[PDB]
């Protein structure tokens, strides 16, 4: 804990409800709660497109950082894969990340090595 | 006479109203148009633009 450093900057994603209310904090924690059926993972492709450090109030931007990500999943429908690929190309900030990937179908135990693996 | 002096002049008066008031209506449809094609000759040089930016980074990444 010692060598651990409070938080102190947030970005912008891109939607007042963090973006007002709730701050997202550079090095979080957040759980977002969902349910069966409802737009899970849309929501948060967009997080990943307009999370942007804020120059603005400070002096240092991106001309002093470049930006990056790191995603994978566990197992899903493969609907919801291409989905997902789809984003990250188009953006194009796929080469700067990596993807694990466990898809819904593989033997089931190897469900609780693959988040440390990436981790 | 005097009778056909005021139905002249009363006449005449209107007919000053008549003229400028249609062409008024004219000149701002005319001005309407302007604005009109502007905004949108901007809107499509803005989403083109980006488009073609953006574009060129997606090959750029390839």
């Amino acid at each position: 804990p010692v060598a651990r450093r409070k938080p102190e900057q947030f970005i912008q994603t891109g939607i007042s409800t963090i973006d007002v209310m709730n701050t997202l904090v550079r090095g979080q924690k957040l759980p977002i709660f969902s349910g069966s059926g409802l737009p899970a993972n849309e929501i948060a492709a967009q997080i990943a497109r307009q999370a942007t450090v804020r120059p603005d109030l400070s002096g240092e931007g991106e001309k002093e950082e470049p930006f990056a990500v790191v995603f994978a999943a566990m197992g899903i429908t493969q609907r919801e894969l291409s989905y997902f690929i789809q984003e990250f190309e188009r953006t194009g900030a796929l080469s700067r990340s990596v993807l694990f990937l466990n898809k819904a179908d593989d033997p089931t135990i190897e469900r609780i090595l693959t988040p440390r693996m990436a981790l | 006479s005097k009778l056909e002096a005021i139905l002249s002049q009363e006449v005449e008066a209107e007919i000053q109203a008549l003229l400028q008031e249609a062409e008024a209506k004219a000149e701002a449809v005319k001005r309407e148009a302007e604005e009109k094609a502007k905004a949108l000759l901007q809107a499509r040089e803005r989403a083109l633009e980006a488009q073609y930016r953006a574009a060129l980074r997606r090959a750029e990444s390839a």
